[PDB]
């Protein structure tokens, strides 16, 4: 019943440098006794959220100082200090003086680094696939940066575009690159009309497309 | 007399919050409402908000508290209370046999279905009679336990206290 | 060291009911309440609501007062939450979460579990290896093809999770009322195929459990 907004939905920040997170609640989060009930959270990938800082200002057992909350009645901020590589994640601000309880939508937390071009590898389908009738093309395309990318499928340099379904993985807790699945799925038959199947992957790092594709036979 | 009964509501709050876990600022599941006496005679009603989670240790804390406040009484002030005993529960005792049957009365009463049954979150204290000085008005706290169960023991021992004054 | 743990995936019927559990354990179970959030992908992290393990003394959320329900066996340290009339806004990632003292904050978490609400049938996973094409570089990449599956999860590991470096296990993708995932795992040239790589699927829900050489093309 309370709404919590966050700004922004995410930020990309580099290395040692500080970090700013704003929320804004529609009341005052003042409560009878005098309390400001308002927490910060982090959820990390795979994980459940960890509480970081509780009623404003109070950071929780073992959050390093360098974590820290301000502000008061409805707009408050999160600063966190010199950016590791570990606190990639989302932040939630929540509320606890008004029952409903209610979170933020949530900052993810983009942690920036230098350019890396994508190793794009190229599986055509495993016999034991084809001796179940089917055939998947699989390309993995593996720590990159930026997140922004588009990976096109073709056919005898025909732009296949049905059958195509792609997977992303989070933000990498250790060197922050990213990854990339495209898995290109046909009946055996089909698979089996054509000569060549290409990954052509289109990305910051090189304006001429990264090309990896195969022959049959 | 009115030292004794602060000296108990601090020794109520102390164990509270070393054996139960309460605090001044925990959020009670349930909230005292209503807190009247129906003769009142120079007495002041406060409220305060001693709250936790665990009921069971929250009883035992308001009979340590009230068995060692009891216990620290002069033998001349403490021959008083077994008529007061009576007065409030109407159940006969002496000095010495006085510290179990009220702990008995209490862990009876308060693990009743109804008492530990009752999800109500806002709950009455009537109290029948509280007599108080002109001059000198009594000041009589309901310390809030946060659970029927704990609100039962204290409303024990407070129709004690209240007994004691009249 | 408190521990909350809650129960594995489930997959219901619509219009069906379940029953999952979070058992605690290093902190006294009547001493602190125990509250229940709600991470769906549409809506953000609601709170659901919380019951006092000693009183059995619950509040709800206006929200889910009809669809969840509180209880808590003191017996075995477990509280639970019962979910009634399965639709599909009710599949998200539920979470038993440890009050501190004051009841105002939620300093520990369980890892959460999984709902899937759907009348589709379970169905096995298809494992196939992915080995590079025919024709060398330095440093091999291998994969792994997790097919049509469902409901979640999969667990997947590289030679019983002793090779962990340098992979990347894939979110899953739904189609059809099928789940499809994949992974890569990237090692020196020196090491495959001289030294053999499996990978170990499993799916607990049908009840299966693969293990898959990767032997070159």
């Amino acid at each position: 019943d309370v709404v919590m907004t966050q700004i922004p939905l995410s930020l990309p920040v580099s290395l040692g440098d500080q970090a700013s997170i704003s929320c804004r609640s529609s009341q005052s989060l003042v409560h009878s006794n005098g309390n400001t009930y308002l927490h910060w959270s982090l959820q990390k990938p795979g994980q459940s959220p960890n509480l970081l800082i509780y009623k404003v200002s109070n950071r929780f057992s073992g959050v390093p100082d360098r974590f820290s909350g301000s502000g008061s009645g409805t707009d408050f901020t999160l600063k966190i200090s010199r950016v590791e590589a570990e606190d990639l994640g989302v932040y939630f601000c929540s509320q606890s003086t008004h029952d409903p309880w209610t979170f933020g939508g949530g900052t993810k937390l983009e942690i920036k680094r230098a350019d890396a071009a994508p190793t794009v590898s190229i599986f055509p389908p495993s016999s034991e696939q084809l001796t179940s009738g089917g055939a998947s093309v699989v390309c993995f395309l593996n720590n990159f940066y930026p997140k922004d990318i588009n990976v096109k499928w073709k056919i005898d340099g025909s732009e296949r575009q049905n059958g195509v379904l792609n997977s992303w993985t989070d933000q990498d807790s250790k060197d922050s690159t990213y990854s990339m699945s495209s898995t290109l799925t046909l009946t055996k038959d089909e698979y089996e009309r054509h000569n060549s199947y290409t990954c052509e992957a289109t990305h910051k790092t090189s304006t001429s497309p990264i090309v990896k594709s195969f022959n049959r036979n | 007399i009115q030292t004794t009964v602060n000296t108990l509501s601090e020794r109520i709050s102390s164990k509270l919050e070393q054996e139960a876990n309460a605090s001044a600022q925990t959020k009670c599941d349930i909230e005292i409402g209503n807190f009247y006496i129906r003769q009142n005679h120079g007495c002041n009603l406060t409220v305060k908000n001693m709250c936790s989670a665990d009921a069971d240790a929250q009883l035992d804390a308001v009979l340590s508290a009230a068995t060692e406040t009891y216990s620290g009484l002069t033998p001349e002030q403490k021959a008083y209370v077994p008529a007061m005993f009576t007065a409030a529960l109407n159940i006969q005792t002496s000095v010495n046999t006085v510290v179990r049957d009220f702990e008995n009365y209490v862990k009876q009463t308060c693990n009743s279905s109804a008492v530990v049954d009752n999800k109500l979150k806002i709950q009455n204290v009537i109290i029948d009679e509280c007599y108080g000085a002109p001059g000198s008005p009594t000041n009589l706290e309901f310390i809030n336990t946060g659970s029927s169960k704990g609100n039962c023991a204290i409303k024990a021992l407070m129709q004690l206290t209240t007994k004691a004054t009249t | 060291q408190v521990q909350l743990q809650q129960s594995g995936a489930e997959l219901v019927k619509t219009g069906a009911s379940l029953r999952m559990s979070c058992k605690s354990s290093g902190y006294t179970f009547t001493r602190f309440w125990m509250h229940w959030i709600k991470q769906s992908p549409g809506q953000g992290l609601e709170w659901i609501g919380y019951i006092n393990p000693s009183t059995g003394y619950t509040e709800y959320n206006q929200k889910f007062k009809d669809k969840a329900t509180l209880t808590a066996d003191r017996s075995s340290t477990t509280a639970y939450m019962q979910l009634i009339s399965l639709t599909s806004g009710d599949s998200a990632v539920y979470y038993c979460a440890r009050s501190d003292q004051t009841n105002y904050l939620f300093p520990y978490w369980g890892q959460g579990t999984l709902v899937t609400v759907s009348a589709a049938k379970t169905t096995a996973p298809s494992v196939y290896p992915l080995a590079p094409v025919c024709g060398t570089g330095s440093s091999v990449t291998l994969g792994c093809l997790v097919k049509g599956y469902f409901p979640e999860p999969v667990t997947l590991t590289w030679n019983s999770g002793s090779l962990s470096s340098g992979v990347h296990t894939f979110p899953a993708v739904l189609q059809s009322d099928l789940y499809t995932l994949s992974s890569s795992v990237t090692v020196t040239s020196s090491t495959w195929p001289s030294q053999s790589i499996t990978c170990n699927v499993a799916h607990p829900a049908s009840s299966t459990k693969v293990d898959k050489k990767i032997e070159p093309r």
